[PDB]
């Protein structure tokens, strides 16, 4: 198969917290609307974003039955750990207006906007006749655009929404995250030829316009920009209140790592890997680990090797996830 | 490179400030106070009680705010700085503009003087510091035309604040860097990086000999320096907000300090738990002015963002969080910003709101105020007042001072063809051609220029803006060319510097007389 984009970026959101049962328990509805309509006239277009939570349970499902059996090459066993990636990328690509490789970052906003959408055409037939905002509440949060007039020190304050944080690699050498999410998030001073022009003061006069973080979601995804063979350091544990509105000690822990293999980004491979944390039913001979993910094989690696096969140039980092510790 | 052509509609004389002070410079031998308002007037008062009107005088060859002032040799010579992108020189006697150094690049925000050396240094946005002789400057004439800059140079950022000792010998600069830079007024060289705020810096002090600084940021955070030893001994927490303002008393023990907070502090730093609220203004401090007629200062001045500057006295011969003054000693009102505006749908008159919520009527063709409205409803009135009659937009409003500065660019300035009928005019003989609004308000601006006098008449035809209208020349962006005003046309030296300043845009109208076109 030839599907490693969407591949990698599955096999991460399968280790994602609530995304498991969050599907389950919406995909229940749309079984209920089947059979409550068996019993008993959409959109076509709405009908299309139905079905594909469908393809994901059964996917689920699916991977779920190979987990118990311990299977790391299925290719030989069952072709359906390719088949549904297909079933699934279809009804993506009929969903979209844009476009045998693509980015790895752009299917993962598609697949969560889609799942948004039709958590929103599943709330305007409930009260009308926490469940739906799953994508809402794991990876998208709440940026603020402050901006503070320098003269008169006043701050103008705007809310927005966002699921990914792209950042880049290296200035225009070693750059620790910290510089990185700096080079995003930080600010961009107002002043010169063209001033901040301050209702306040009623006049031109500096300004500085700066990011934050206000209400942060159940898991931080981090796009990194890029080709470049410079990897940069990549630390486990992560705290924000350095870039926060209201400084709280909430802190995330690395997760979840993306990797592109190849100088081109026309035709390259996408590796995934994750590592697994609060195994309660009972693998704990896997916990600490990490499970890495290339093409149908899935291998289990230390910690350390894991974090030696980041560090040098073959295999650069391309997504990042950080959850709630 | 785009030159415009503003006017300020007002009276010949505002004895009061239409706008806020930035800085306050007292004259103990002749008690006299300098405000520098924000609506590029400074004015100078008098200090004494037995005075009902303290007015003295005025100063309106400014363009923009009025940042910072300095008085120097006794009180005879004064130095402003400006957000016009200048630095002007006046006689502080008799109170008149001597010269005009347009050196800076950006904003002027501040000024540090040393009365013992007769020394000034100017600092602004455009990240140099520029060092002056008080006496040089003095002698200064369109003939004696010579005067070059010492600049200092290193700051990675704009600068907010500047101050030099007593004796001329150490100068530090604050800048939004949250850097200190120290530098040599004498030989000009970098002497060290005080790196201690977290924030941008707005007032500096120091001592007599050179020796201790004081350090005011908008972090909250007063700071003293040693300066022998490049290091912050002492970090005092005494407001909620940041610290704009800063005093010290003569033997630099007790800090007078203030800012967005309106509290106002007198704490001795050598024990920061001997504090006192002097007094909670209306309004964030700006800038401070300490009577210096005693060890124990007995008054203090308080300019703020409101047009009123306050003096508190400070006579403690109580306990707990009670301010030392209820109501201030003195008070020198201060006039009223024009903070809104609107302009009618025939684009000649104009509706504008000041902070009293009084409504004014105005033409802005004619330049002149057509009545008061009082506290009348601003929206309800500019839809009681609805003319059809439809006229394209060939200017703009501004307010940067707080009064009404009327600006004419040339892409749109001749933009607008009105009826000569419907514009009021009446001919005798019933003729009705089409007029430019902007080419009229050119040629009424410019009625006093002969140079314009062609054979011979005397302005546009058909309306006479007041003499005392102020006239400027000023780059878009920020700089200012030329000012003066409309009866002072006449005059060889401003006729020369208009005939250098005049753009080409505006000469072929005023002078060649010709048809103005289109684009
Ligand atoms: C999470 O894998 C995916 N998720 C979502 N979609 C996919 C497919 C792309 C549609 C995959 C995907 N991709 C490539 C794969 N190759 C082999 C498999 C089956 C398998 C996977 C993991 C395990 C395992 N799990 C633990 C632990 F630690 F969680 F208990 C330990 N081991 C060894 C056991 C068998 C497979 N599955
Ligand atoms: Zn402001």
């Amino acid at each position: 198969g030839n599907t490693c984009y969407l591949n990698s970026i599955l096999q991460v959101l399968y280790f994602c917290p609530g995304f498991k049962s969050g599907v389950k328990h919406l995909f229940n509805i749309i079984s209920r609307k089947k059979e409550a309509l068996k019993d008993e006239n959409c959109k076509e277009d709405s009908l299309a974003s139905y079905e594909l939570i469908c393809s994901l349970q059964s996917l689920i499902i699916s991977v779920e039955q190979l987990q118990a059996s311990f299977l790391l090459n299925p290719e030989k066993y069952t072709d359906e750990l390719a088949t549904q990636p297909r079933r699934l990328l279809n009804t993506l690509r009929e969903l979209n207006p844009m476009y045998l490789q693509h980015d790895a970052q752009e299917v993962l906003q598609c697949i969560l906007g889609n799942i948004q959408e039709t958590c929103q055409l599943l709330k305007k037939e409930e009260g009308s006749g926490i469940g739906f905002e799953l994508v809402e509440k794991l990876f998208q949060g709440q940026l603020v655009l402050r901006t503070r007039c320098l003269e008169c020190e006043s701050l103008t304050e705007r809310r927005e929404d966002f699921q990914d944080i792209s950042v880049p690699v290296q200035e225009d050498e070693m750059k620790t995250l910290r510089w990185a999410i700096s080079q995003f998030a930080s600010v961009e001073r107002i002043v010169g030829e063209d001033k901040y022009f301050c209702e306040n003061c009623h006049h031109y006069t500096e300004a500085e316009r700066s990011l934050l973080f206000d209400k942060m979601p159940e898991v931080i995804t981090i796009h990194l920009k890029c080709k470049i063979n410079t990897p940069l350091l990549t630390p486990l544990k992560l705290s924000l209140e350095e870039w926060s509105t209201k400084p709280t000690n909430d802190s995330y822990g690395l997760f979840a790592v993306v990797m592109h293999s190849g100088i081109t980004i026309s035709s390259g491979h996408y590796t995934a890997s994750v590592k697994v944390t609060d195994l309660n039913s009972s693998l704990k001979e896997y916990e600490g680990k990490w499970l890495l993910f290339d093409d149908s094989e899935v291998k289990v690696t230390e910690e350390k090797d894991f974090l030696n096969s980041l560090s040098p140039p073959t295999s650069t980092p391309y997504l990042l996830f950080y959850k709630k510790l | 490179r785009k030159v415009q052509v503003s006017y300020v509609i007002r009276d010949e004389v505002e004895k009061y400030n239409r706008n806020g002070v930035n800085a306050l410079q007292l004259d103990p031998a002749l008690n006299r106070l300098f405000t520098a308002g924000r609506d590029s007037i400074i004015r100078i008062w008098s200090v004494n009680q037995h005075k009902q009107d303290p007015y003295i005088a005025s100063m309106e060859h400014h363009t923009d705010w009025v940042n910072d002032i300095v008085l120097c040799c006794n009180g005879k010579t004064l130095i402003s700085a400006s957000s016009d992108t200048t630095v002007k020189v006046w006689n502080a006697h008799k109170g008149f503009c001597m010269s005009t150094l347009r050196t800076h690049k950006d904003y002027v925000k501040a000024l540090a003087y040393a009365k013992d050396k007769e020394l000034v240094a100017s600092a602004g946005l455009d990240r140099q510091i520029f060092l002056w002789d008080v006496n040089t400057l003095t002698a200064l004439t369109a003939s004696n035309n010579t005067v070059t800059t010492s600049s200092l140079s290193g700051n990675k950022d704009s600068i907010y604040s500047l101050a030099m000792n007593q004796l001329g010998t150490i100068i530090v600069s604050g800048s939004t860097e949250k850097v200190l830079r120290v530098w040599d007024p004498r030989t000009c060289a970098k002497l060290m990086k005080l790196k201690g705020h977290t924030d941008n810096v707005k007032a500096l002090l120091l001592n007599r000999d050179g020796t201790q600084c004081l350090s005011g940021s908008s972090d909250g955070t007063i700071r003293l320096w040693s300066l022998g030893q490049q290091r912050c001994i002492a970090t005092y927490r005494v407001h909620d907000e940041g610290v704009w303002a800063l005093q010290v008393n003569d033997a630099f023990t007790h800090v007078y300090s203030g800012g967005r907070d309106r509290k106002i502090y007198c704490t001795d730093l050598r024990n920061p738990d001997i504090r006192v609220l002097i007094c909670e203004e209306k309004a964030p401090v700006l800038k401070m002015e300490l009577d210096r007629s005693a060890d124990p200062p007995p008054a203090i001045w308080v300019a703020t963002t409101k047009s009123t500057v306050n003096k508190w006295t400070l006579k403690g011969i109580t306990n707990p969080i009670t301010p030392l003054c209820t109501q201030p000693d003195q008070v020198i009102k201060g006039g009223a910003s024009i903070i809104q505006c609107h302009i009618l749908n025939d684009k000649r008159h104009i509706l504008t709101k000041d902070t009293n919520n009084n409504v004014a009527y105005w033409d802005v063709l004619k330049a002149c105020k057509v009545e008061d409205l009082g506290k009348v409803d601003f929206e309800d009135e500019i839809k009681k007042r609805f003319k059809m009659v439809y006229v394209p937009n060939w200017f703009s409003v501004d307010l940067k001072t707080g009064m009404l500065t009327i600006t004419l660019d040339e892409s749109d300035c001749f933009a607008a063809w009105v009826s000569a009928k419907d514009a009021g005019f009446s001919s005798p003989d019933g003729s009705d051609p089409k007029l430019n609004l902007g080419g009229l308000l050119l040629q009424a601006l410019l009625e006093y220029w002969p140079r314009t006098h062609v054979n011979v008449q005397k302005g546009n035809g058909y309306f006479q803006v007041p003499p005392h209208t102020p006239v400027i020349f000023g780059e878009a962006g920020g700089r200012t060319l030329f000012r003066l005003l409309c009866r002072d046309s006449g005059g060889e030296t401003e006729s020369m510097l208009l005939n250098e300043t005049v753009p080409q845009w505006v000469i072929d109208i005023t002078v060649d007389k010709n048809m103005p076109k289109f684009n």
